[PDB]
């Protein structure tokens, strides 16, 4: 990114440049930079392990258990479209939270910046009736972001406790050897979370 | 499916002993889930997958749960002839 | 602004930027990188296995 | 036609946990975000 | 615009640019939803969901009365006379099987979709001897035919509503004003995409603002028409190809106070709502569309979209909403119309 | 006492007697006209009686038949085995009591035909009774297809739900007496090129000495066109200016009490839902009519999307309006 | 040499071409709509081409599904019965040929059932075929039947047959000019409120630079109350006079030998026993009308009763008329 980056945009004309604003490439130089540096590696580097992982132990109790095979068809395909859901409801719920604290802070620093023009403008009460919607207008859509996160989670609990039953069934059902056995149902769980 | 008002900012349940019914509800589930419960150890003991202590009962749990399902549409949904329905398949199970 | 493609692009953006931001941060991503994920994934899955048949 | 005391709240917090109040938008958040 | 910003809830926009009514009833005495309503709802499904009723409820009605069947077949004694194998049957012929060979439940089973879709195998017939099998055979006849017409007709409803696909009628998206064959005049394009001609076709335009009165009454939301100039005052109008259906304002229509300032706050929205019979479909539609003071791109003029090609004339959709600003007067509106001492106040 | 009958009572359903009308008779036509329009309580009960009746007297026919040939007389005598039943000339093979027969029945309309009981040819009695059984039974199969096929096409709509307001009111409006009812809808589909009309109902004369009881007097609803037309998806005031072409003109709240009038609104559309064309009607009497209860506004300004309300439908304030005629009204309009 | 572009050819039928319509798409749902409306032709092939394939898949999931459960072995190898007794274990008893099969498979989707092919309940997978093909069969048998029927309620609207004549006329009536075309109507039933309109197309500039490429004007029609209904039994001749207010007042005598004119004529109106709203379209452009000559008198008066005739539909004769334009006529008396 780093030698890229610079490299695009040193040779160009001075137009452009005062024609659209500075403050959006000053951001693209500052805020995508430190996201890619700090945050982009990360996240792909949990997503992938969290995603080989869950793949790898539900295909170890499939292999140890030949129903799985048939059983596995409905429930990961719901999940599938949940996931989808999931994939963009909080995307816009995070959209929502992105701008939610952009006044309500610069209201703090309007009142304070305000540190003795309001004073004694005689507006001084008035100016909580105002305020008290503002932090309300924001912890409501707060509350919404945590809340799509909860949902999520307790509908992936859900679908991770039919698997186990299915397991269950499945290992009293294999009884091929108590290591089978062993390793189907303690994968099962593992790949619960 | 089938000049309309909110969802459940209002009526979020009211209809009659609406915590009663449910309260109950679950208590006979869980009855349900012991005589199956009950077979299900019994089975092992007889001689050839008997089956009439651990289905009878397995059809019992779900059959719950549904008329449970029922109400709670009943509920979220005015419809008050549909309960009409349940009374009648409650009664005829005692 | 652009509400019809935002919607058609409400999502299933990432894999041909992702596939930009891979390529350029990692040659030979498959082998180097891809492969010694996927072997110490299935060397994890063969210490499970081994176990089970200890 | 034409149209007591048991009152606690683990009933709602027992059967009505974290998956109604945005059951609707999260199932369609679809050009409506 | 951050002060729209903050104020795109406060908008009046009475109905959506989509066509819904977006209004909020409250307070009304709903008397219930009786039975008969679900039904209604099975008449406009969708194919995946009636296809889903339709087989699922063919299939519970078989179980059910095959459980029913396997509870007869139980209780007349007949289930064990088939059991005692002394011989292949021993004593199995006088004891009066109630329903000829019927053994356990998935026999039973079959003897209900034997008997109920009209199949008939032979191999297990009703007998002479138990009244009560004959009874839930007589239900069993009664109900399956009833199902089969109940469900005949949902699927054949679904077939005839074939005719309707979807209402395809297109307005420029913006409206325009603009100064033509001297006075100033109201546009807007009306198209059709449809091969099908429109009979009887009509179009309305109206004005909602909120009003006020000398005697002291207001109207929140009151409703004004205003004439459609067409040359001889008549809302018709033949639609082959896309026109341009224009509104002129003299005095009478609410067009005179008009200043150009005043647009980005006017309160005025104005409505078209037209309508006409399909030819070839028998059904009466209405296309409905809103005109928001801030789509009103003041000044222009519209564009020409008719060309001669090779001995047919040519035509172009994607110019729809595309102007260019001719330069017209500002403000004139009752400038030119209360003529100044000049007369021509342009 | 009694008042005279209002020519449209309240909700619809104009009230006028019939006398001496000359009889036009009855139908079969009619008869399966009014099996068609029938209620569900009735057609699930009129389709089973008709399928219950055909079987049974279908079924009491084949015994008949099976007695002349002496069908039930050989199998009864039966000798240990068979040796001397089976082999002579049965007509129906198995039938040999009604229940039998009834079974026959059974299994040869609805189309069953399991097998125990098949038929010979040797009768030509019961080959008539066949071909007749089953052209009964594919007449009664259709038509009852049919009506029930139509019940399923044509429960897409509903009884007509339109209201209007209670009352009407005599207001004040751009400095001139004028005329009030509310229209609004509760239905959910916009009613597709609906129109109004308004008409005066009294006891008329004629100069030249002529009298006709219940005359009929349209009059023009107000509007920029004069256009009977209206959008209607909100509560509407359909208005009515007056002036001295109108026949409302001689009438001051003073005299309103005790007078012969009435007014009827009658407003016609095509519901699109249903495709279907309705018309709804309602009537309005001397003592019914308000004075001076200017209406009270219905929608307010919720913050994104307007919003309406029922409960205050006619909810009626009142304000200062001229008790005097509207002759008088032009007469002396000083103060 | 070729015809400027017409905007209505005369066969009614208008021909325009637009194009770069976005392209909607093409709904999976399409295809049954296109199949709802065929030709007999196709309705009675496509019919036997569903049925014949459904059964011959079905049967083929039935000769193999009989080999499976070891049917097609135990007949072979010994005698059906004289060697030994049934496997008792076959599907379907007797079930011998992938011929066998294919026979067996008619008595599932069609409803027949012989019964030398029972089913047995051991094999799963064939009770599962067997639920399959039933279901299949059922949606099969409704949607054809649903079209069947769709294609026998439209037997009775059949086409628009409303005749106007070859080309107009103009001529002199109350010493002022007209324009004339001659509808008229051929099957038994009448049109209701059938109603008639002129539009005049041509190529308007603006004195404000404006210029309309395919401009639409509409003209008013004769008749005493200004009102476009008309009611036919035998042809009419609906003028449209032309005075100053009409456009057609700049009309040349010799112009009109090289002009560019559009008089399109629509009717509407529906038929009285289909109850089914139709339209016709057809024209007039500058090659077809000739002036001075009107049309020639139908209705005659016989013995018995009034006769319509069609001899002459279109016939002229020639009569005064002078060849100035419309405000030459009315330009000065002298003139
Ligand atoms: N060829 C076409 N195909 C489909 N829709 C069209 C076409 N031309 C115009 N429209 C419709 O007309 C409306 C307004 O068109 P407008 O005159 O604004 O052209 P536009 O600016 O290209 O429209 P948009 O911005 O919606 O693409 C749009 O909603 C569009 O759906
Ligand atoms: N909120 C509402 N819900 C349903 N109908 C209403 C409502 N408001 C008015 N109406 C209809 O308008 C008519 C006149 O109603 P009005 O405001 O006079 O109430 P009312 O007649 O005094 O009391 P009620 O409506 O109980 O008879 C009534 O017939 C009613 O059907
Ligand atoms: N007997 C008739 N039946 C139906 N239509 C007729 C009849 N006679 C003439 N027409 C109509 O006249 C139009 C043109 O007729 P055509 O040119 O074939 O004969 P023509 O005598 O040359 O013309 P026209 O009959 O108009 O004078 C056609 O649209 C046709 O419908
Ligand atoms: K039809």
């Amino acid at each position: 990114l780093h030698h890229n980056l610079l490299n695009k945009i040193i040779l160009g004309p001075i137009r452009f440049f005062d024609t659209t604003p500075l403050g959006l490439i000053l951001n693209r130089f500052s805020a995508d930079t430190n996201i890619i540096d700090q945050h982009i590696p990360p996240t792909l580097e949990s997503l992938t392990r969290s995603t080989l992982l869950c793949l790898s132990a539900i295909g170890m109790i499939s292999y140890a258990t030949p129903v799985f095979l048939i059983a596995l068809a409905p429930l990961g395909v719901a999940f599938y479209f949940i996931q989808k859901y999931f994939r963009v409801a909080s995307k816009d719920l995070q959209e929502l939270d992105d701008s939610t604290q952009l006044p309500l802070l610069c209201h703090f620093s309007e009142t304070a910046e305000g540190l003795t023009t309001i004073r004694a403008f005689r507006h001084e009460t008035r100016f909580k009736q105002r305020m008290l919607e503002l932090t309300d207008t924001n912890n409501i859509a707060y509350l919404f972001l945590s809340a799509a996160n909860r949902w999520l989670e307790v509908r992936t609990d859900y679908l991770g406790a039919c698997i186990v039953l299915t397991a269950s069934i499945a290992s009293i059902s294999g009884s091929s050897n108590s290591g089978l056995v062993g390793l189907g149902l303690l994968y099962a769980l593992t790949i619960t979370n | 499916g089938s000049s309309k008002v909110q969802i459940h900012h209002n009526t979020w349940l009211h209809f009659p002993g609406h915590n009663l019914r449910w309260i109950l509800t679950f208590a006979l589930l869980f009855v349900h889930v012991c005589e199956i419960a009950e077979g299900i150890v019994s089975d092992s003991q007889r001689a050839s997958r008997h089956l009439h202590l651990f289905m009878p009962a397995v059809m019992g749990f779900v059959a719950t749960t549904t008329s449970i399902v029922y109400y709670h549409n009943i509920e979220t949904s005015n419809f008050p002839k549909l309960l009409l329905a349940l009374f009648l398949y409650w009664v005829m199970a005692f | 602004d652009n509400m019809s493609t935002v919607m058609r692009l409400r999502t299933k953006m990432p894999w041909k930027t992702c596939w930009w931001y891979l390529t350029s941060g990692g040659f030979f991503l498959l082998f180097l990188m891809i492969f010694s994920k996927l072997l110490k994934h299935s060397v994890i899955v063969a210490i499970d296995y081994w176990l089970a048949t200890w | 036609f034409f149209m007591v005391r048991f009152l606690q709240p683990f009933v709602n917090l027992l059967s009505k946990a974290t998956y109604w109040w945005m059951n609707t938008l999260i199932i369609s958040a679809h050009r409506k975000p | 615009r951050k002060p729209r910003i903050r104020d795109r809830l406060p908008k009046a926009r009475f109905i959506a640019k989509s066509g819904a009514c977006n209004l909020a009833h409250k307070n009304i005495r709903e008397q219930g939803r009786f039975l008969q309503d679900i039904f209604t709802t099975l008449v406009d499904l969708k194919w995946r969901h009636t296809l889903v009723i339709f087989t699922m409820s063919f299939l519970c009605s078989w179980l059910l009365f095959a459980i029913m069947w396997w509870l007869v077949a139980f209780a007349h004694g007949d289930i064990y006379a088939y059991m005692e194998k002394g011989i292949t049957e021993k004593s199995g012929l006088e004891s009066a099987v109630c329903v000829t060979n019927v053994r356990s439940f998935t026999s039973a089973f079959l003897f209900s979709i034997e008997v109920q879709v009209t199949i008939g195998f032979g191999g297990r017939m009703m007998t002479e001897e138990c009244p009560l099998a004959i009874t839930v055979l007589i239900l069993q006849n009664i109900v399956g035919l009833i199902i089969n017409a109940v469900m005949l007709g949902c699927i054949f409803m679904k077939t005839a509503q074939a005719h309707r696909r979807a209402e395809t009628l297109i307005f420029s998206r913006h409206a325009v004003i603009a100064v033509r064959n001297g006075k100033l005049c109201f546009m807007f394009r009306v198209g059709d995409l449809r091969k099908s001609m429109i009979i009887s076709a009509s179009v309305r335009i109206q004005v909602v603002k909120k009003t006020t009165t000398p005697e002291g009454e207001v109207v929140p939301i009151h409703q004004q028409d205003i004439p459609v100039d067409n040359p001889i005052e008549s809302n018709n109008i033949f639609l082959v190809a896309p026109l341009i259906i224009c509104h002129v304002i003299d005095k009478r229509s609410p067009l005179y106070d008009i200043s150009a300032t005043d647009l980005v706050n006017q309160d005025l929205e104005v409505i078209v709502i037209l309508e006409g019979v399909v030819e070839t479909t028998g059904i009466t539609t209405q296309a409905r569309t809103s005109y928001i003071a801030e789509e009103i791109q003041w000044g222009h003029r519209f564009v020409s979209i008719v060309t001669e090609e090779e001995g047919v004339y040519s035509v172009d959709y994607s110019k729809f909403g595309n102007t260019v600003r001719v330069a017209a007067p500002r403000c004139s509106a009752r400038e030119l119309d209360e003529k100044p001492s000049i007369l021509i106040q342009t």
